[PDB]
């Protein structure tokens, strides 16, 4: 029915958005990690003295 | 008979029971009262195993290189290592009765089970039966060699066999009714043989393994001077090996039979 | 006409897909192959939280990274002191079939919802001592599947109805409603700036929403079955999905493509809960084969298996500090896991 | 949230009385209950304590024998049974609620207290009186004997202000955490054995007497008290 | 170890005492899930049971012979039953209600029953059928105007099974149709069913007061057969 036209505008907002090249986005997404890899307890376990769950 | 069988199938029983306790204390889905009763049976089975072994074990040990021990405490060793048989046989039989009664309560009181049996009551009954067995052994030692401490044991086994067989026959009858109802279902794409085999491999195994010893005791009480009775007496050692064979066989039919129990077994074995 | 309208629609979809694939020279695998793969991470349960009567469907850490809240089929919320396994509160619910829970950032409120199409807000800092319901949100028509506080006065819900809504607890209205999906919206996750969120909706399609404007800013279609879990990367420009097809996928709000497909032939049952680590280097995923397979976000492999549960895992969350991780499963046990060095 | 006391009055020495606390407006069964007394011009002094569910009960070493505490949750009332009143038991007994969980504020609400007349860690408050005018800042000192800082991270120092004609009222529990209805002017600090309370801007409702409590063990002792004047 | 060890003990173990008090109540009540179509008695049956013992679930609780049942009628939900049926495993039984008066709205009723029976998360959940609205079927097929064989041609060469149980004073020319619509569901159930769960058809019409008793007996049978399969005798 006529409601199907409403999908067209949503699709054109979906289209007209700006997109960034996947290589740059990948570089940013990976660069976010090693910038916090030295404060991630799961990635690099801390000494048991600092660990507040078993000590 | 020799002793290597005692060692071999004894260690088999040790391994199977260590396996069953290890798997029962490791999994959390198996903390029902039935599995607590099974673990109690396995502990009593350890006690049966050690009690049966360390009589001929001691016999040979005092007759070989390992004879370096004072004979003063030989009497105490004999006291302990013939009292613990009386403790453990009663413990194991009471445990078997416990699993039977728990299964009966689950079957015929299906919708009222959790208002009847809880973990607390399972532990309480286990403690009570162990205390009763300890008292029976104390009576067996303190009031030994009488015609009553040996009469109230045969009359006890012959009752805990009758009640066991009655409970399992009732279950099998109900199962047959349910199977016959299922069979009449249209488009049935279903064997009483399976239930009959299970009931047989339980009750027949129990009776064949236990009855010879107590019938030996009956003949000892009744006819200590008859040729056939004396010939029956002469078989004490391979009656004891049959008792120990029952000890080995119990976890094969009770614990190993469950599915998730076998899954826990498989998980444990890969460690 | 209807046929021509569907035509332009189809050509718009083609213009979406070709534009998306135009900017796809490389993949995370190519850029991460030279990068050092992480070692085999090995967590271990450091304490167990017994107490729930039945299955567990949700959990959520506090902002202090020490308190906890979890939901269960028996109809209770329990607040643990994860450091000492103490119990702080036990909140009985009106409806037993709860399916989600959330803990307010200020720590003053918790929320829970389920098959009843109601989101309930509970007050923890009551002057009278106990815990009382402070609000009921009854505008939804399908079962409620996730809740996430924005602040003490704004919450967002996702229901079985193909709809997500923005509420305000003070009034209880439906300030903004989000529509466009076609299946049951299952999961939800707030961006770490409180301005956008995502939702997987049982149609293999995820969407990006604008909490202020109201319209679906962006839509992704890369799965093939119901999407069960979703969560933002700590960056706020990415999110990972977990679906019934046993594959996880990582998208990006400015790339419009899936990056990594988290597949393994040994794994055959679908994902049920997904969460990230603070650095965004360790993507943790709950599953249905009774383990919590731990994947590496960038290198697309399995660097750890957090298998310690008896039944199917259902919820999975990490601390805001990042020092621990909790897993709830259908075995009624909630285990906090942590490393050792 | 309202506690009102009863059972006070003049007592001939050698008698006994039955003090009661009648709670209203909160989940009494989830709250622990204390008793704190105060001589007509001295500082406060802890009396007893009963926990939620009556599992744990303590008493002051001074009167651990004669007194006896008891609660009754269904009626939301708290009782104190005391016998053979000594000459020194002339005091102003108070009723204090306290709920203990991670993040709770013990001793947060104080009752109006009742009166009566009969015919090892310590803290020392260095100052007895400080003249002051509205507008400036005031730091009140209080030192202890042992180190109140516990291993877990807490400190267990409390700060209650009692106005000239009112009940005590919590300001800062555990040496750093401010109460609910208190303005953010107040702030606490200190070493770990000697402590101090800080007030930024005085007003007409900050005069009275200040008291510092320790809660590390069970005998929650008090300092002598600092009284501010205009 | 601090004086604030009341949180460590004298609060958490009181909460634990309350929880273990509630666990006894929880593992003593059998949960049932009710499913059906709009043109059936699934509304009438639940309210009739309730009488004498945009919302979502309509909770309903009752007891029979000191056994508590929690029946969950699911209310305002979308058409799909896919992703919220997972939460209803480990219930005692699912109560499926079918309308028998209609025939146009019967083929998809069988399709829905087939979908429920073959669901992956309900392979251990036995189903209880209430082929409701049977008084209408009796008063309708007597005044024969719609022929069953039009929608189900296999009804032509159908014979009433020997294990029939016609009610007293009932035309035998309704019983063939009764058991036809019953064993259609039954043959859907038996196929691909490896004994872990069974089908328990029943004949209620509109106001049968003995529905609670039927559910009670069926739950007893379900539990007994589950145990007898665990206690390997069946």
């Amino acid at each position: 029915i006529a409601q199907a036209r409403k999908l067209v505008e949503q699709l054109k907002m979906e289209a007209n958005i700006d997109r960034i090249k996947v290589s740059k986005a990948a570089a940013d997404l990976m660069a976010y990690c090693e910038a916090h890899a030295k404060e991630d307890p799961l990635l690099t376990p801390v000494p048991a003295s600092e660990n507040p769950f078993r000590e | 008979i020799a002793v290597e069988v005692f060692l071999t199938l004894g260690v088999i029983s040790l391994l199977e029971n260590i396996l069953v306790i290890g798997a029962i204390v490791k999994n959390k889905n198996l903390h029902s009262p039935m599995y607590f009763f099974v673990c109690s049976l396995a502990v009593a089975d350890m006690l049966v195993s050690m009690s049966s072994a360390w009589e001929t074990i001691t016999i040979y040990l005092l007759n070989n290189k390992h004879l370096v021990i004072a004979d003063a405490f030989v009497r105490h060793i004999d006291n302990v290592f013939d009292s613990m048989i009386c403790i453990s046989v009663v413990a194991s039989m009471c445990s078997l009765l416990a699993i039977a009664v728990d299964r009966y309560v689950t079957i015929f009181y299906a919708l009222r089970y959790h208002h009847i049996m809880t973990a607390r009551r399972s532990g309480a009954i286990i403690a009570g039966i162990w205390a009763f067995c300890t008292g029976c052994g104390i009576v067996f030692i303190l009031y030994s060699e009488s015609t009553y401490v040996i009469l109230c044991l045969i009359s006890m086994f012959f009752a805990m066999l009758f009640l066991l067989v009655s409970l399992y026959i009732h279950m099998f009858l109900l199962a047959r009714t349910h199977v016959k109802r299922i069979a009449a279902l249209p488009g049935a794409s279903r064997t009483s043989m399976q239930g009959a085999v299970t009931v047989t491999m339980l009750l027949g195994v129990f009776t064949v393994c236990w009855a010879p010893f107590f019938l030996h005791l009956t003949l000892m009480l009744s006819c200590p001077q008859n040729l056939y009775c004396s010939r029956f007496m002469s078989h004490f050692n391979m009656y004891l090996i049959l008792i120990m064979c029952n000890s080995v066989m119990d976890p094969l039919i009770y614990a190993f039979r469950s599915q998730e129990m076998r899954k826990t077994f498989k998980e444990i074995i890969c460690c | 006409e209807l046929d021509q309208l569907r035509q332009e629609a189809e050509q718009l979809k083609n213009q979406i897909r070709d534009a998306r694939k135009a900017c796809a020279d490389a993949t995370l695998s190519q850029i991460t192959n030279n990068i050092d793969p992480v070692g085999r991470i090995q967590m271990r349960t450091r304490r167990t939280l017994r107490g729930h009567l039945a299955k567990i469907y949700a959990m959520h850490w506090g902002t202090d990274s020490r308190l906890l809240v979890s939901a269960s089929q028996d109809g209770k919320l329990i607040i643990w002191d994860s450091y000492t396994t103490n119990k702080v509160h036990a909140i009985p619910l009106r409806s037993s079939w709860v399916m989600t829970c959330a803990y307010a950032p200020s720590g003053n409120y918790v929320a829970c919802g389920g098959l009843d199409n109601i989101c309930s807000i509970y007050n923890l800092k009551t002057r009278e001592g106990n815990v009382r319901v402070s609000r009921e949100l009854a505008g939804h028509t399908g079962y409620l599947s996730c809740c996430r506080f924005l602040d003490d006065n704004q919450i967002v819900t996702s229901s079985g109805d193909t709809t997500c809504a923005l509420w305000d607890i003070e009034t209880g209205q439906q300030t903004t409603t989000f529509t466009g999906h076609t299946g049951d919206v299952m999961s939800l996750s707030l961006a770490p700036d409180t301005r956008l969120f995502v939702s997987g909706a049982c149609d293999a399609s995820a969407k990006l929403w604008d909490v202020r404007e109201g319209m679906c800013r962006q839509t992704f279609t890369g799965h093939e079955s119901d999407i069960n879990a979703i969560c933002f990367f700590p960056n706020g420009n990415a999110f990972a999905t977990g679906s019934d097809d046993a594959t996880c996928r990582l998208f990006d709000l400015r790339a419009d493509q899936e990056l990594m497909t988290y597949s393994h032939d040994n794994i055959i049952c679908g994902i049920t809960s997904v969460s990230f680590s603070k650095s965004g280097r360790l993507l943790l995923a709950g599953y249905d084969d009774f383990n919590c397979n731990v994947w590496d976000a960038l290198k697309a492999d399995r660097a750890g298996v957090l298998a310690g549960h008896d039944n199917r895992v259902s919820c999975l969350g990490v601390t805001d500090d990042g020092m621990a991780v909790a897993t709830g499963s259908w075995d009624s046990f909630l285990k906090i896991w942590n490393g050792s060095s | 949230v309202q506690l009102v006391e009863s059972g006070g009055g003049l007592v001939q020495p050698g008698g006994s009385r039955k003090l009661s606390c009648s709670a209203s407006g909160f989940a009494f069964s989830s709250f622990g209950m204390h008793w704190v007394r105060q001589a007509p011009e001295k500082g406060l002094e802890w009396v007893a304590y009963i926990s939620s569910g009556s599992g744990t009960i303590y008493y002051a070493d001074t009167v651990k024998g004669r007194f006896t505490i008891s609660r009754d949750d269904p009626k939301n009332t708290l009782f104190l049974q005391m016998t053979s009143l000594r000459s020194e038991d002339t005091a102003m007994y108070y009723c204090v609620r306290s709920i203990y969980y991670y993040g709770s504020s013990p001793f947060d609400f104080w009752g109006q207290g009742t009166t009566l007349t009969v015919s090892d860690i310590v803290m020392t408050q260095a100052t007895s009186s400080v003249p002051v005018t509205p507008g400036e800042s005031v730091s009140i000192s209080c030192r202890s004997s042992k180190s109140l800082l516990h291993s877990n991270g807490n400190t267990y120092l409390y700060w209650f202000l009692q106005r000239p004609g009112q009940s005590p009222q919590l300001l800062i529990y555990r040496m750093s955490n401010l109460a609910s209805g208190v303005p953010d002017r107040f702030s606490g600090s200190g070493s770990g054995t000697a402590f101090t309370l800080t007030i930024s801007r005085l007003e007409a409702e900050d005069v009275g007497v200040y008291y510092c409590m320790q809660h590390l063990e069970y005998p929650l002792t008090f300092g002598a008290g600092t009284k501010l004047e205009l | 170890l601090s004086a604030e060890d009341k949180a460590a003990v004298e609060r958490s173990k009181m909460i634990e005492k309350q929880l273990q008090k509630d666990k006894q109540v929880y593992r003593a009540t059998h949960r049932l899930l009710l499913l059906g179509a709009d043109n059936s008695g699934k509304s009438t049956i639940v309210k009739q049971m309730r009488i004498y013992h945009t919302s979502g679930i309509f909770e309903t609780k009752f007891q029979v012979d000191k056994v508590n049942f929690h029946m969950f009628d699911v209310g305002a939900q979308r058409d799909e039953r896919r992703k919220w049926i997972q939460c209803f495993n480990d219930v005692t039984a699912i109560i499926f209600v079918v309308d028998s008066s209609d025939y146009n709205r019967l083929q998809e009723a069988l399709n829905d029953f087939k979908s429920i029976w073959n669901n992956r998360w309900l392979r251990t959940i036995s189903v209880i059928l209430f082929l409701n609205k049977q008084d209408l079927l009796a008063e309708k097929v007597l005044a024969g105007k719609s022929k069953i064989e039009d929608y189900f041609p296999e009804f032509a060469r159908y014979t009433t099974p020997e294990d029939a149980t016609p009610e007293p004073g009932e035309d035998p020319r309704v019983t063939r149709a009764k058991y036809f619509i019953r064993d259609e569901f039954l043959r859907i159930s038996t196929a691909s069913g490896d004994g872990r769960h069974y089908c328990y058809p029943h004949f209620t019409c509109s106001v049968d007061t003995e529905n609670a008793r039927r559910i009670f007996n069926d739950c007893r049978d379900i539990i007994q057969r589950m145990h007898l399969r665990q206690y390997e005798l069946l």
